[PDB]
């Protein structure tokens, strides 16, 4: 037999554990809240002709009133933000951060400092196994929305095991042409384009009949408990932007393309419940690092 | 006063309605300002560790 | 419990122009109607009590999707104050008063085929009271002369020789034999007896005697409109009026 | 292959859908909270040698002064309470209280109809299906604790297939003798007497060696979303209440030994999800009919 | 000769023919302008450091006080919002909401009832039929970008016939390699990498030379008249949510990846102008239950 | 040796020359914050229950109080703001608005005309060139994601060289199945599923076996500088509904799916540095028009 996995949800790295409390949870929701007032200060002070609007955001942020002729950084408001997000991607990272400044930093504001208030729908596909018989071939491509590319060569129909996981809430399949699905030892139905699955139903089973190829578009929905100022577009523009600015470079470390299928793979790990706890927090403070970095860029 | 209009017309006006309105005819003075706040040199009385 | 104390065919009939269809079906799923059940009356007996549902009770039951599931349906809520569970009739049926479905033909609902005898035993006129089956006579009536079967309503009298005796006397069209009508058709009322906070055998009667008391509390709540005293505080367009006539009548 | 499942597992018959919105919900609620406190003035009438806190009680739960000669049997709320019961069991009962009935008695009291405050725990062991070959024997009873008794004729070793379904959060295996489970597809372990497992895991393998039987202990523990005011002794007693006198006599429908069986059987079945919602307003409601029949009984 | 189509498009589900009068439509749009109002709430809370917003949020939404002990499900409000979701898929779906508890939410604020007062853009591609000889394969594999797979086993080169709808405003066609495309009398250009087409200027024949297989990438753009408060962002979101939540789980009903798949694929079915104006109500009403649950989730 | 490249950066047409100085930046700066204001003037109508706030925006935007009977359509400002876009677009476009206009326009608001406060991180793969072995196959399909599959018939193992350019700052490869991927002049590390890769560091070799065919999925970041107020939301449908109003229409022009395409196509060609900051332009201004023209669709 042949077996095909997805290439995301091969070895996820540990996660950090430091900065995990509810003190350094307080921390990252302040930073998210006055990062975003010092965007939306920039509008106000187009509105009204004054820097007021964005002198008080600045200064809350970095405790120190801005200059025109020196670089806008800041403050150590930043310089904790970033040394708190490496520590998060890796175990391997160090954790330099003092905690009586994460505890100095959190009293900025007054927030839940909670995690698991809202959830949010992400779109990664957890394409486990697929298992296919001797002469048939079996590629899988993409991440949010996977095609498999199935031919058989052989002298019948073929039979292929599709194992989604049990995480995942629902997969959606279509395919370029009709096919047939059925459960583990279950009778098979007429063929027809779109199945809607739940992936602890169990392994699914495709008919391959000999001839042209058959390709099964699939795309799931998963839910995970974030915060309630967690914004999905944020997060994704932030995860690039520490990519680039060379936050997640740390040696025996997975890359991503994006925070959907990076909190998917580590989803699917050993001990992933407490796995996604450290990954949301690393989200908003994602959703932090790009808005305080757009407003205050290098 | 500044814009000639009577009371009942700005009644249903909002806020940012309002102030849209005087920055127009040229008025900039629409906006609260916050106070500075001052740390007292010492603890006050009856407020231990304060 | 609004329709049920109307006690004339003026108040019915005025009742009926301000009540849309929708008060008539009921979103509630109920039973089936016609079943050999057995109920739990510990008032009386220890073992169950065995009984018959049926349309006519005050509780709401699953009803066909036909246009005579949606008569039969009306008729239930005017005699046992509950309709049944008919859903998906459409937004331009169910706006509709009672009346303009029973009277008029711009609703765009055919019901000319009805069999009166087939409609009276489903909804088991053998166990309606003199009040029901006068309500229910009235019904028939704005059916026949919507569809111009005056004729056929007179001959289905004639068979049934108890009905004949009890049908009110009203021509559907003309406002001057509403008002002169005298018959008494309150389901629900003040009692002059002594009524008692007690259960019933029946289905029917059980569910008769808990809109009779509800009404009793209805009477004595806030939501009762008191005539005597609060007439000025009405609106004018419901306020009462000697001169009150129905449209196009 | 021979295929042995639970006896309290097997036919789920349907609960009713009816008195389950917010209005019905509200007035098992209500029902609950006055039948609590006619079981509490009875007491305090005994201890105070005074029927007032009795018919000051009652008075609220049956909206009529309690007279002589008459028996005190709980008034129109009882006879509701009594019939949604019924209704609450089975599709085939008939729904016969009207609305104007149950609004009117929802508002006597102030208080919530939230069914999913709180939490509670299930015993119910659910073994769906256990698969055994030609030559062995395989025997379960009990549904608190679960004993399967396995005895093997055959030449060699054989394996059988234990399937505990989805629903439930852990199983914990005892065993009479040490003996090994492994998932599927995975080495035996060595021989252990006690194995704690995850029923999410898949289906489970039991290497049974020839000789004298081998008898395996189950236990079970599930999460079910309940109100606040959940008591599981006045449940079960209620369960059993409504059972003598017969409310739970209607054509068609399956009988169980406990409500943790009944709720655990409807968890299985399809649309369990939708069914469990159902079965816990009639927790509730069996609650206060146990408190009602007890401050007013009958010989 | 073979045909080749979306999956998507093939048997559009009828979409339920209530709820979609005036008194109605005002009752959807009145539910998201509230229900965005509990999403604000929660940052106006941690400004003043007070319930005291939400508490009036709440109030507005379901006409109770919120208490704790009391699982916040959105009251009466969000039962109708939920059932009327459930009749706009499918028009056998049962309507069980009363016309007077409709006005009666609706009358809780006062919004511009109008459905049409503004546009979006869609990006589902339609491809309603790829025509082929006998001796050429085609592949179609995608909703959002269409890669359409042609390979030429014949001896001389062959004719592939797209037929790209009627709906559709523009599609823009790129390919692997350079290829020539065409109307239907039109002669044949030089080759050249990428197409702009008008999808009523008819149907268009690409010629496939033998050898290499050729792969074209569409991309389309369709304009949908919806209300101005629409945003694509939230009902992605919450169609996700519904049918997570099962409230598209009815019995002979299609289902799709995305709320993009789900209108695009009405609108070219018979009596399609009049379909999509339910479904414009339904994205609406999904935008509102996306923003309502994911502030209280049950 | 065969050569495949990218559809999308193929011939990039020169962009406009006009409508850069710091006036006309100026006005698409005030036309952007002008319409922002006309878009959320329809939510602050439903909560006064008046068109107040409505006529008190498009008075500012069109100078003009609207009447009921004519046809809202954005006056000077919008016909201004569709010629400046049609002339960026295009060399051979015309430039019609005079300075005079353009300036008179810039007063209404008092916003800056900078354009390099802040950065966007761009998602299109610039595959520059894929060179390959004479008997091996190579396609190249999609920008977002750039799927490589490649298939060889011979006897030994070949050598396929990827260019990803000098612009792209991190591009991550996933494939199929574990492959072989090393730098030039470098030895060959153990098959692995995923890379991330510098494009400045040079050529990358990948070994494919001869066997199944290897797809390798590709995505890149790229920083580009642009306003504080840009949001490519509203930029990628602007850039839509530019292409279906036909401002785009102009003779020997390239056309892409969107405008990320667009951009990374100018910043790839010999005067990548000066088409990019005439781009950037372009995406506030189609800002600008897709919240005018959803406020006042014509």
């Amino acid at each position: 037999a042949n077996r095909a996995t997805s290439a995301f949800l091969d070895n996820p790295h540990p996660v950090g554990v430091n900065y995990v409390d509810e003190g350094s949870r307080q921390f990252v929701a302040v930073a998210e809240l006055l990062a975003s007032k010092l965007i939306d200060s920039s509008r106000e002070s187009d509105e009204s002709n004054s820097d007021v609007p964005f002198v008080q955001a600045y200064s809350k942020f970095a405790d120190d009133n801005p200059r025109h002729l020196r670089v806008k950084t800041g403050g150590k408001m930043a310089n904790a933000l970033t040394n708190v997000i490496r520590s998060y991607y890796s175990i391997n990272a160090p954790a330099i951060v003092p905690q009586v400044e994460i505890d100095r930093l959190a009293s900025k504001a007054t927030v839940s400092g909670d995690m698991y208030n809202s959830y949010a729908i992400f779109n990664s596909v957890p394409i486990v196994e697929v298992l296919s018989p001797a002469r048939t071939t079996v590629s899988i491509v993409g991440s949010d929305r996977a095609d498999v590319t199935m031919l058989n060569t052989g002298a019948g129909a073929a039979n292929i095991t599709f194992n989604f996981g049990q995480i995942a809430e629902t997969v959606i399949l279509k395919g370029s042409v009709p096919f047939q699905l059925a459960r583990l030892n279950q009778p098979m139905p007429a063929a027809r384009f779109t199945y809607k699955l739940r992936p602890l139903d169990g392994p699914f089973i495709v008919v391959l009949p000999v001839g042209n190829p058959l390709v099964i578009s699939a795309t799931a929905a998963t839910r995970i408990q974030v915060p309630l100022a967690f914004n999905k577009a944020l997060v994704e523009s932030g995860f690039q932007t520490a990519m680039n600015d060379g936050l997640f470079d740390i040696q025996n470390v997975n890359y991503y393309s994006s925070f959907d299928e990076f909190i998917i793979s580590q989803y699917h790990a050993q001990d992933g419940i407490n796995r996604v706890s450290t990954c949301v927090i690393l989200g908003l403070a994602l959703q932090a690092y790009d808005q305080m970095r757009r407003a205050l860029p290098v | 006063f500044l814009t000639n209009t009577t009371y009942d017309i700005v009644n249903n006006d909002t806020i940012d309605v309002l102030k849209m309105k005087l920055r127009n005819q040229g008025w900039p003075f629409v906006e609260r300002y916050n106070a500075v706040e001052i740390d007292m040199s010492v603890e006050p009385l009856r407020s231990p560790g304060q | 419990m609004d329709v049920l104390s109307k006690g004339s065919l003026k108040e019915l009939l005025a009742h009926l122009e301000k009540t849309p269809l929708e008060e008539a079906i009921s979103y509630r799923i109920g039973t089936v109607p016609y079943q050999n059940v057995l109920i739990s009356r510990n008032e009386y007996y220890n073992q169950l009590y065995p009984d018959t549902t049926s349309l006519i009770d005050g509780v709401s039951r699953e009803g066909q999707r036909n246009v005579n599931g949606l008569i039969m349906s009306i008729i239930s809520y005017v005699v046992s104050g509950s309709g049944h569970y008919i859903p998906n009739i459409g937004f331009m049926l169910l706006r509709r008063s009672i009346l303009d479905i029973l009277t008029k033909h711009d609703t765009g609902l055919v019901t000319n085929n009805l069999n009166y005898g087939i409609i009276a035993r489903n909804l088991t006129v053998s166990k309606m009271n003199c009040e029901q089956r006068k309500r229910m006579l009235i019904c028939f009536k704005l059916l026949a002369y919507k569809d111009g079967n005056q004729n056929d309503y007179e001959i289905y009298l004639n068979q049934n020789i108890p009905l004949k005796q009890i049908a009110p006397n009203f021509i559907p069209g003309d406002m001057r034999t509403v008002i002169h009508n005298q018959d008494q058709l309150a389901i629900v009322g003040i009692p002059a007896y002594r009524l008692t906070q007690s259960t019933e055998l029946s289905i029917r009667d059980d569910n008769a005697k808990s809109y009779k008391l509800g009404y009793v509390d209805w009477y004595n709540s806030n939501s009762f409109l008191r005539e005597r005293s609060e007439f000025n505080l009405i609106r004018l367009k419901d306020r009462d009026t000697k001169y009150g006539k129905l449209n196009g009548w």
